[PDB]
DNA sequence: CGTGCTGATTCCCTCCATTCGCTCTGCATAACTATCACTTTCTGGAACTCCATGGTCTCCTAGGTCGCCAGGCCTTTGCTTTGCAGCTTAGAACAGACTCTCTATGCTCCCTCCACCCTCTGTTTCTCCAGGTCCCACATGGGGAGG
DNA sequence: CCTCCCCATGTGGGACCTGGAGAAACAGAGGGTGGAGGGAGCATAGAGAGTCTGTTCTAAGCTGCAAAGCAAAGGCCTGGCGACCTAGGAGACCATGGAGTTCCAGAAAGTGATAGTTATGCAGAGCGAATGGAGGGAATCAGCACG
């Protein structure tokens, strides 16, 4: 009757089977991946929250997430992450 | 050293009496202007009780509240 | 009424709905616009894809077919950017990069 | 050998005797039901290869 | 902003070794790999190797191991190439190209090309050469041998000039490239589309994969205007 | 009631930790200094973890409290939750 | 008999322990040290196994990284033997002191 | 114009309470305002994380006490905990 | 009933109401438990009083009536706990501590 | 635009004298200029990012303070 | 004439510049450096005076702390002269 | 946990110098000042000075300036006290006490004290010596000559023992002290109240101010029960 | 070859005069306080299940000790080379002032987008058992050596 | 030439990993509603960039030389290499008790809305802090003299 824990171990495996079809993963490496996704989520979300608070805004938009990615991630990493976020938002607001 | 303790203490008794009778800061300033003909704004009423302004200015206007406090005791 | 979850509408595998719920419940802002979880899920999916592909390559040049945390540490510490992002981060069971200073070698 | 013949009688007649036949046959041969189940599982595995 | 300085043409007698520098300026030198390719009239562009100055990590082509060695000097921000035992088929234009450590990124910026004069995924490009008018649409096909997950790049090369990056990640535009050029395709089938041409599109176009360990360039398509 | 357990971090263990760190030669006074440094780091991390445990009204120190303590001291640890 | 020169075994130990991934301190003395240290903050505490495990990976990673910084301090002083002054200098520059 | 708030009168009241002869400059007041805002952000963020860890949706004085025990060093934390407990006791005992 | 404030109820100088408003609108939690701003204001007032008392003592030893940021830097850096609290903090126009290493002196 | 030579030799000498340095080598100054350039680029890039997020064309002291902060280099006295 | 031996005026300068709090770089070259560095990120952008002042205070504090760590490295290497290798070692241990 | 180990007694010839160790354990040594108090049966307790091991910062009393020298050694966590030119009025017990750098904090933990034998603001305590029953109320006054911002502490000393800290900041109880003791007052008027008596309370009670630079102890009250 | 008493440079301390930053003074205003309704949220209390001490056995491998010796640290000493101290010239910064003009902030309209809520649905998480495969020891065959 | 013991090997069976067949339960997604956060114009004070002039003030360049760093050499001493013993760690198997989770009740309490009232931010005078200039007196340091 104990409650259920939730993680990213299902989606991380899907991304792994996209980028490497014949490659498994251990449970410890999945724990590292879950901790990584959680850490980057808290970093970007806190950064974007600070960006919205500095500008006296009450909402987090994709512009705040883009600026937080630009501030947090180093150069080419931030460039490709901005590319991916822009492409996903463009694809989402078309259906 | 010696001046500040007297003023800081006196601010405590006058506010305690001020709360009991249900007046306002504006009302006290209204009474002071009626009595001595030297009106005081509600801002100076609070600045006295929280000690905002100069210890010299505490000395100058202190007796007026001293007169009001004793007179408010009678009425 | 139907199908089409927000991840499939954005062409992603990371959950847009769960990221929106975590952004709402994470006490970051009063409101959350509905482009922020899409951008956020895309960035997380890109970073996961990059680290997982580099770790898969590190496992492939190890005659192995399973990623252990050693492969993740080898992927992260061999990159300038990645090391910079995760520079203050300890990976459990990852070890260190194999390097010896050149003055310690005998000659 | 006699118990071996009694067990090998059912190669092509009952591929999966299951628990109902296993418990019935185990009392006849004086052996545990787990032994009979393991023997039939090994026989099925050998037939698979 | 980003410059890849190189040396002049080196006339070299066979038997000795030759050095080529790739003095780099305008960016953080340790964060980007420097890759070396060579170009001949006989077989076109082919990738020789690369050197990562963050850990001085080399990776060479299988046919260039021993023939070419790569070193880096972090203090002078330079990358040095040694070629030893120059045979007769070594007169070539040698290019160094910046490329980020990200897998999506490609050879975005190139060196001028040192001319050295001596005294696997197969790339299939269907059009070897084509002619076009001043306003029509051109399509160039780059069907590949194996599967590459969108890790294809399109380059434009003027005669006697360094190649210019047009398309990275098989669809994305490079920096400064206008929207006339459009990459498309994925998996094994890729294509480059020129929407309306100018007088500056008379050039040779190449497609390069970097999904596998040996990077292979295209056969090259020559585009001549009017 | 345990006492004098910093001596259980033996000299070969410190030598192995130096070999993984790339150290060729080790002086004889390195080991006591390393025991003191490891002790100070352990009291800092354990003090923060015990504070996180006592806030949760628990008598059991969990791995998540250790992860929050490490994150608090700028030494974020992956692979043990969070 | 046959003997190896000093620094030859010490270099193969560097090459051996830098490619391995597991813990270098024994588990039970570190667990006893953790319980001894934690008993000075709250009595009758009870850790999980994963808490002591996480503490061990954190402490070993910190000690290994401090040993690389100590080795850099030793090489800067034209030495190959690390000394307590190198540990003190590395902790001083790192901000730990 | 636009009424930007600070801690200048509060820091000045504290200064005249602990040193009733000693003034302060504008630059030192800016340092004090930055200090109060920075420590406010640190304690409030630690209390927010403490409430988020234990599945709590409120910040009470227990979260603030635990945060003060976390950020502040030893005797500093002990005296700050004593001051906070004394103030909360005085506030509860007097409406 | 004359509207007395919460700081005078708690016997403080720092504002309980403004700290409550900043805690409410600062996106920290869904609720604020109304004894938390009293504790927060008390801790901020204690830290301000300690720093200001040490800075006034430094100004008095420097024979100055007014406090400049040099006095704040001399107060902070001479205390181990205050320097531990503000290790990664730069004080503008504060200078550094007078400290020459012992080897650099003559003889 | 050059202007890294405006950080002159006696300015670096004064900054080293404040740090307690008694003797300075001749190759210190170019290394210090490169270090200052790297640090200034890292702070100014984040400050310009904070400015561009606010749709502003002016870098304020608040943007510099936020940029500094994000690098763990919190600066007091500018708001 | 009169001439101080080397290291005397250096120690006097150490005492003088550790006693004071004023900035050691001139304001105009630092302003020009800040503007040219910001030119690579923005083509035409203005700067508050306070922004350049905060940048100068932060840069001078960073350089003074790095010179402190550099002097510690030089003393650990049994020297009194700081070299670029001391700066590189200090920035390596700091993580820069 | 916290203890301050001190040496044995000294029988010193006059005109020489004597060293005093204050080996410390159980706490972070650099974060707490070490104070030195001299105790004679004729002048009572006198504060000499303190050493701060964080910056080796000294501060001495004016009557002990030059006569006393404080040093610190952080390697062995030891505090040394030097007395030179021993006058015949040096036969006294010397205590070293821990005190944090916080202004509210007091001399909380004391050493055992070394007995050496040669071969401002004034606290007025109104009862010199008083008699109390087993369940009476004890009130001790510590009227100050000047103003202090509640920076007064109350100490209890048994015969031939180190003083025990009862009250710090004039109202707050020390660690381990029961709630029977209660401090009150501020400014120039202070008081210590013993609620109900035990046989343990036969002791001498002192009050120390640390609101100004010379720290001054009180005269002390002798309290004996039945 | 060892201090030693003039001489020079710098640093600290005193006495006027701003003067410019501070303290103080007055007014509008918005925000903080009171009071009432109402919806959470914690605080005991009882059940429970589960997991972390805590001890026992073996064995066997890593730790402690001892010998020994080679190379690495330490010290010395001479040599060079390289910053530091000081002086002179000039060019660059700092300060004060005025233009402008372009920017940042404020006010209004209003509108679009995001929060709230219900419903239904596809998605996510947690085990559980049959099946396949791997290792492992046991029974059997055949070869080599002894009488 | 006959007989007994040992090694290689086939194979039955137990244990481990996986995948399917469910399994179900939280929750994501659509659609209607409304209200408010923030775009989009529209004006405008103000401040930042620009230029200008003037006056010092510091930096750049060069010279002399001392003392710091560096490299070669020898002593020695200590840390590594190797071997023998042995003891404590590691792995597993239990027992348990007390700890952390869960559900129910509801009393406390935190939020929202409205009124008001007050204390706080902002603009502006009076003033005492201190900063620089002139002067004096002492701390310190580094080159010829007498012994």
């Amino acid at each position: 009757k104990r409650s259920r824990k939730e993680s990213y171990s299902i989606y991380v495996y899907k991304v792994l089977k996209q980028v490497h079809p014949d490659t498994g993963i251990s449970s410890k490496a999945m724990g590292i991946m879950n901790s990584f996704v959680n850490d980057i989520f808290e970093r970007i979300a806190g950064e974007a929250s600070r960006l919205a608070h500095y500008n006296k805004r009450s909402t987090i938009t994709s512009r705040e997430i883009q600026t937080a990615v630009r501030l947090l991630l180093p150069g080419e990493l931030a460039k490709h992450a901005v590319s991916e976020g822009t492409k996903a938002v463009t694809k989402y607001t078309s259906s | 050293k010696a001046l500040q303790k007297e003023l800081e203490q006196f601010a405590k008794l006058l506010k305690q009496k001020r709360i009991t009778l249900g007046y306002t800061q504006a009302d006290v300033g209204l009474t002071l202007g009626v009595l001595f003909g030297k009106v005081f704004s509600q801002t100076t009423i609070c600045r006295f009780e929280a000690l905002q302004l100069s210890f010299k200015n505490m000395c100058k206007l202190r007796p007026l509240l001293q007169k009001w406090v004793e007179e408010a005791d009678n009425n | 009424a139907k199908a089409k979850s927000r991840s499939s509408r954005a062409g992603l595998q990371f959950p847009v709905g769960r990221v929106h719920r975590l952004l709402r419940k994470g006490n970051y802002a009063e409101r959350v616009g509905a482009g922020a979880p899409v951008y956020m899920a895309a960035v997380l999916e890109y970073l996961t894809a990059e680290i997982l592909e580099l770790a898969g390559n590190a496992a492939r040049d190890n005659k192995k077919t399973r990623i252990i945390p050693r492969h993740l540490q080898l992927a992260i510490r061999n990159d300038e950017e990645l090391n910079k992002l995760l520079g203050k981060v300890t990976i459990a069971q990852g070890g260190v990069l194999p390097n010896i200073q050149a003055v310690l070698l005998p000659k | 050998n006699r118990v071996r013949g009694n067990l090998e009688n059912l190669f092509l007649q009952c591929p999966k005797p299951t628990l109902q036949q296993i418990s019935h046959i185990a009392q006849q041969l004086g052996l545990e039901k787990d032994v009979v189940r393991v023997w039939f599982c090994n026989r099925r595995q050998k037939g698979k290869r | 902003e980003v410059q890849l300085q190189q040396s002049g043409p080196e006339l070299v007698e066979p038997g000795t070794s030759v050095k080529m520098p790739c003095k780099a300026s305008g960016y953080t030198f340790t964060s980007y790999t420097i890759q070396w390719v060579k170009q001949t009239p006989r077989q076109g562009l082919e990738w020789i190797g690369y050197i990562y100055p963050y850990n001085a990590g080399t990776k060479y082509n299988e046919k260039f191991k021993g023939k070419a060695t790569l070193t880096s000097d972090k203090s002078s921000s330079t990358v040095y190439m040694e070629l030893s035992s120059l045979t007769s088929e070594d007169s070539a234009v040698y290019y160094c190209a910046r490329k980020s450590s990200r897998l999506r990124s490609t050879l975005d910026y190139w060196g001028q090309g040192t001319s050295v004069t001596v005294s696997d995924i197969k790339m299939t490009q269907s059009p070897s050469s084509m002619h076009a008018s001043l306003g029509e649409r051109v399509t160039i096909t780059c069907k590949a041998s194996q599967d590459i997950r969108s890790y294809l790049s399109w380059y434009q090369q003027k005669p006697w000039k360094s190649p210019k990056t047009l398309i990275y990640y098989a669809t994305s535009l490079a920096d400064g490239v206008p929207s006339r050029f459009s990459g498309s395709g994925s998996g094994q089938d890729f294509s480059l589309t020129i929407n309306n041409l100018e007088s500056d599109d008379t050039a040779t176009y190449y497609c390069l994969q970097h999904g596998e360990s040996p990077y292979t360039f295209g056969s090259g398509t020559k585009l001549e205007i009017k | 009631v345990l006492r004098d357990n910093i001596q259980g971090i033996t000299k070969p263990a410190i030598r192995r930790l130096a070999r993984r760190g790339g150290v060729k030669r080790i002086s004889g006074l390195i080991y006591e200094e390393t025991r003191g440094v490891l002790k100070v780091f352990l009291e800092n991390v354990i003090r923060d973890a015990v504070t996180y445990t006592e806030h949760a009204k628990r008598k059991t120190v969990t791995a998540m409290d250790v992860v929050y303590a490490l994150k608090r001291q700028g030494r974020t640890l992956y692979g043990f939750g969070g | 008999p046959h003997r190896y020169r000093p620094g030859t075994v010490a270099l193969r130990e560097i090459r051996r322990y830098q490619k391995s991934t597991e813990l270098l301190i024994r588990k039970l003395p570190f667990q006893r040290l953790v319980r001894e240290i934690a008993q000075d903050f709250k009595t009758d505490l009870r850790f999980q196994s994963s808490a002591v495990m996480a503490l061990q990976e954190a402490c070993e990673a910190y000690l290994v990284g401090l040993f690389e910084d100590t080795n850099l301090c030793a090489i800067h002083a034209k030495r190959v033997t690390i000394m307590p002054k190198d540990i003190q200098l590395a902790r001083r520059i790192r901000g730990e002191r």
